[PDB]
């Protein structure tokens, strides 16, 4: 049905440029306003600007935080949203969400991360979270997988493409002494079910374009 | 220039119990169409915001009635008349009024209490592949807790260590509205190498005492 | 008696309408053109009694009245106007594939339609508390004789060239 996904984020140093696109699909998008909204790291939301459609000129209105630096654009026969931010600074790190604003609906986008920073990128590395010899448990066994030493944060982990989501825990990244974070992704499951079944973790880190697969298991 | 002020929160709503959050204007929301343009949102962890209530007092389709909408003027108020595992999540206030600029509240985020849950506790030796690199990771995990306090503390051959621990907590689940914790202690490899028992102590109020979960280097 | 919207609509609605009319109207004759064009004999030439304003069950408007009631009216116009286009476009494109200037032209005034929807129907929501219509929808052409798929969207056109003139000179 109705999807907005976003597109173009990463990693970029400060003064510098950037180009989002956030592509629509199932409304009528040469008439709907379309707004773009961030949320910095541990803030609020902020209003960034929106755009109109043809008969309305394409009016675009942006807040004072952003005016003179970001321009908005649209392309009807793509259904496709724009957003190009040229001299960047580091408040403007924050999560961008594509938004559709109407009486018909309201709908948000899952939003795309852009991180402003002179630091260098640098892609994980992904260790299995082997459990020992000695399974202290009964039927319930717990395995995972951990990503250390990247740089910037949005870092992605999904078990089996997406197979399996219920026991996953998806921990909040740290900051190491190094400046780089680290991460780990752990799973409860049946433990009748570890010579069965085959669990893999998947480490995605866009900046980096690092897509990383490893498959969890006992050792030995 | 608008702004929304909200009243935050003053403590975790007991499960079942009503919850009140309510959004101050600085200045009147009414048009001159006759419409209040006042909404509110809720973001449940890692989702993006949704519409809950919109023009004060209307629930979005696919809500539960739980959620009730009031208020009038430059003063709003959110109900929820019942607080189930899904209601923890941080909810803001939107006006559209005198627009451009659209204009948020800072949030209200919403914790829930519940039964004391003991927490599961699992122990990793580091992995064999991490070794060549240098480094060893050892990681203790806590599993499904509440309260949120829980301590962990490491024994390196009976040592209790201390400088070289980071750790990280989950917010509140969606569905049983409990906590997880993540330890890891971090050795060079040659330090790795000059012990044996490696331990992972956890305390917590669920717990009648301490509960130990260890390994050794090689087993 | 209850209607809301979650955000305001669009500012100048009747001057969006009408633009949006008088764009409508322009393109009026021009889809009617390429229309009977792409059909061949015998309707460029009979384009009289095959492709007039007669079509049976087309919903009514009258230019007097009041604002609310020309625009419900028009609501049921733009609905009706929807399926049938809609229709006709997949008619067409098993016909004359070789016509794709006509594809491009059906899909314009199909949307221009959805976005004049919205304008109308939020106008009766955020200003007369209507909420919801109910509306008729035409007839199916999914299964029938090729000369009465060719001929029904033929005077659909038609009529529709001459009640979009009636339109765009109301309202203001
Ligand atoms: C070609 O024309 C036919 C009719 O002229 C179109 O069918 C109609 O499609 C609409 C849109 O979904 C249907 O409306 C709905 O009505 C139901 C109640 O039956 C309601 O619950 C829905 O919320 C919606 O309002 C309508 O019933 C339906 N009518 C018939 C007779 O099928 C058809 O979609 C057109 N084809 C194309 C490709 O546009
Ligand atoms: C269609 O309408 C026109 C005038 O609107 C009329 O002259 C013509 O006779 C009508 N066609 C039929 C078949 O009645
Ligand atoms: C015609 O309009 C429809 C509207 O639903 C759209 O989905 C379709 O892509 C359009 N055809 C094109 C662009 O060729
Ligand atoms: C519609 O367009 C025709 C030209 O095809 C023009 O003569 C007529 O005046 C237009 N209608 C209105 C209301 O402007």
């Amino acid at each position: 049905q109705v999807q907005l996904q976003e597109s173009g984020g990463g990693l970029v140093k400060p003064g510098g440029s950037l180009r989002l696109s956030c592509a629509a699909s199932g409304f009528t998008f040469s008439h709907a306003w379309m707004h773009w909204v961030r949320q910095a790291p541990g803030k609020g939301l902020e209003w960034v600007g929106q755009i109109k459609a043809k008969s309305d000129d394409y009016a675009t209105y942006y807040a004072e935080s952003v005016k003179g630096r970001f321009t908005i654009s649209r392309d009807d026969s793509k259904n496709t949203l724009y957003l190009q931010m040229n001299s960047l600074k580091t408040e403007d790190t924050a999560v961008y969400y594509c938004t559709c604003w109407e009486w018909d609906l309201d709908f948000w986008g899952q939003g795309t991360m852009v991180t402003v920073s002179s630091a260098s990128t640098k892609g994980p590395s992904v260790f299995p979270l082997a459990p020992s010899s000695k399974s202290t448990s009964g039927g319930t066994a717990a395995l995972g997988c951990l990503v250390k030493d990247y740089f910037p944060e949005p870092v992605t982990v999904s078990w089996n493409s997406g197979a399996l989501t219920s026991g996953v825990h998806t921990f909040p990244a740290v900051l190491q002494s190094s400046g780089l974070y680290s991460l780990s992704s752990v799973v409860t499951v049946p433990s009748s079910s570890l010579g069965t079944q085959t669990y893999i973790c998947n480490v995605n880190h866009k900046p980096s374009n690092t897509k990383v697969d490893k498959k969890v298991e006992p050792k030995s | 220039d608008i702004v929304m002020t909200q009243t935050p929160l003053s403590s975790p709503v007991t499960l079942g119990q009503p919850a009140s959050i309510s959004c101050r204007s600085s200045q009147s929301l009414l048009d001159s169409d006759g419409h209040t343009y006042l909404n509110w949102l809720q973001q449940r962890p890692g989702q993006p915001p949704r519409l809950l209530i919109y023009s004060v007092s209307n629930l979005e389709s696919g809500v539960p009635d739980r959620f009730s909408g009031s208020g009038a003027g430059t003063d709003f108020t959110l109900k929820i008349s019942r607080v189930e595992a899904e209601d923890v999540g941080v909810y803001y206030c939107m006006q559209a009024t005198h627009a451009p600029p659209y204009t948020f509240g800072q949030g209200t985020k919403l914790e829930i209490k519940r039964t004391v849950a003991a927490p599961s506790v699992f122990i990793f030796p580091p992995s064999d592949e991490q070794l060549k690199s240098g480094t060893a990771s050892v990681v203790c995990l806590l599993n499904n807790f509440y309260p949120r306090e829980a301590k962990v503390q490491w024994k390196v051959d009976n040592a209790l260590q201390s400088g070289n621990s980071q750790e990280s907590v989950t917010e509140q689940d969606s569905k049983d509205s409990t906590y997880s914790l993540s330890s890891t202690l971090t050795l060079s490899k040659a330090d790795y190498e000059k012990h044996k028992v490696y331990a992972c102590e956890v305390t917590h109020q669920g717990l009648s005492s301490p509960v130990t979960k260890s390994f050794n280097r090689g087993e | 008696a209850t209607c809301a919207i979650r955000h305001p609509c669009h500012n100048n609605l009747m001057n969006q309408i009408r633009s949006q009319l008088a764009q409508l109207n322009g393109s009026a004759n021009a889809l009617f053109i390429l229309y009977y064009t792409a059909q061949g004999e015998p309707f460029p030439n009979n384009l009289d009694k095959l492709c007039g304003p007669n079509v049976t069950d087309f919903p009514p408007f009258h230019a007097n009245g009041t604002e609310k009631a020309k625009l419900v009216e028009l609501y049921r116009i733009v609905v009706y106007l929807g399926t049938s286009l809609g229709n006709i476009t997949r008619d067409q494109k098993i016909l004359n594939p070789s016509a794709l200037s006509l594809h491009s032209k059906l899909n314009a005034t199909a949307d221009i339609l959805r976005g004049l929807l919205s304008n109308v129907l939020c106008r009766l929501c955020s200003k007369y508390h209507v909420g919801h219509v109910d509306v008729t929808y035409g007839p199916d052409t999914s299964g029938k004789d090729v000369f009465q798929k060719k001929k029904l969207g033929c005077q659909l056109l038609g009529k529709y060239k001459q009640i979009i003139a009636v339109l765009a000179q109301a309202f203001g």
